[PDB]
């Protein structure tokens, strides 16, 4: 009757097959599992690549699935995601910086980027206020090529955050990545500008913590789970089932993911 | 028969000269309005850069 929407973005067929087997075996057939390329609710996205229709890329450190190495850490990494066009078309994150060099007008693109950054900054400040932190850390790649997208990102994120009353500390990519992997307890909320390096950093943090599920906030309004490995996808499916209103099944999936990461389907 | 013909004959040369000058003026104005428009086209290097960015390099 119900429906879970599976989005595939750069994920090997093995991961998708494992996710389908897990949902079929755990749910028992009560909720169907359809595949698509875009969704707004009740959606699990598999693979490193960013799907179409997501504007924020928040990720946290769930208490239950904390690795013993990272026990007690609490830092929220929110990646700002600009609207995604078709693979052939030029993405906004690159158009906004190349058209300016070429002299082409960049008004509509700037407007769209401003809207996306405002939404991401609102999400980040909400998370920071909920956690109680006073300052957030902006992450911008300091390459000369990205001298316009990051400039707008800072100009808008700092504006919105200061309007909300919190402080912002800008930093590069290498230093923040090393600090997040080595000493993450010194960062409460870290926003990431939209670049490939920031996506890799978010994935690295989501994996090093022990494997977690990344939450995507879409344009339509809602939360869709995201995973890239067996354990991450299992946790994402568990969270999705919990959202649908299944507690025991979600707990079983979470326990199976904790015990046997790569073979959860057989474990449970 | 006599007077108006003679005065028309007197008029002919100056009118011929002035009309020749007017025609030359028209030709000169035609020539003066000619400008080569050089057009400018999007440099291909920006296309090569957008191509590279799309590759995720």
């Amino acid at each position: 009757s119900k429906q879970l929407t599976f989005i595939s973005a750069g994920a090997t067929a093995a991961v998708l097959q494992s996710a389908s087997a897990i949902v079929s075996k755990v749910a028992g057939g009560r909720v169907q599992t359809k595949t698509a390329k875009e969704a707004g609710r009740h959606a699990v996205v598999v693979g490193p690549e960013t799907p179409i229709g997501v504007h924020t890329a928040v990720t946290e450190v769930p208490k239950s699935a904390q690795d013993p190495l990272f026990s007690g850490v609490s830092t929220v990494v929110v990646r700002a995601v600009l609207p995604r066009a078709a693979p052939d078309s030029v993405q906004l994150r690159d158009a906004l910086d190349v058209y300016a060099s070429a002299g082409i007008d960049t008004k509509e693109e700037v407007r769209s980027a401003t809207e996306a950054f405002k939404k991401s900054a609102e999400v980040a400040v909400g998370k920071a206020k909920a956690k109680g932190v006073k300052r957030i850390v902006l992450v911008v790649k300091q390459a000369s090529k990205h001298n316009c997208i990051n400039e707008l990102f800072k100009k808008i994120s700092t504006e919105t955050i200061e309007s909300a009353g919190l402080t912002t500390e800008v930093v590069g990519t290498a230093a923040v990545a090393n600090q997040l992997i080595v000493n993450p307890e010194s960062l409460g909320v870290v926003l990431l500008n939209d670049v490939a390096a920031t996506e890799q950093i978010e994935l690295a943090f989501a994996g090093v913590v022990g494997g977690v599920s990344r939450v995507y906030h879409t344009v339509e309004g809602g939360k869709i789970s995201a995973g890239h490995s067996f354990k991450s996808v299992a946790l994402a499916v568990a969270q999705e089932l919990r959202e649908l209103g299944l507690s025991s099944e979600a707990d079983k999936v979470e326990a199976a993911a904790s015990k046997n990461p790569r073979a959860v389907v057989s474990a449970l | 028969d006599i007077m108006v013909p003679s005065f028309v004959y007197n008029k002919l040369p100056v009118i011929h000269f002035l009309q020749e000058k007017r025609a030359e003026q028209k030709l000169r104005r035609v020539l003066d309005e000619t400008y080569t428009e050089w057009t400018e086209e999007l440099d291909q290097a920006h296309v090569t850069d957008a191509i590279t960015r799309s590759l995720n390099i």
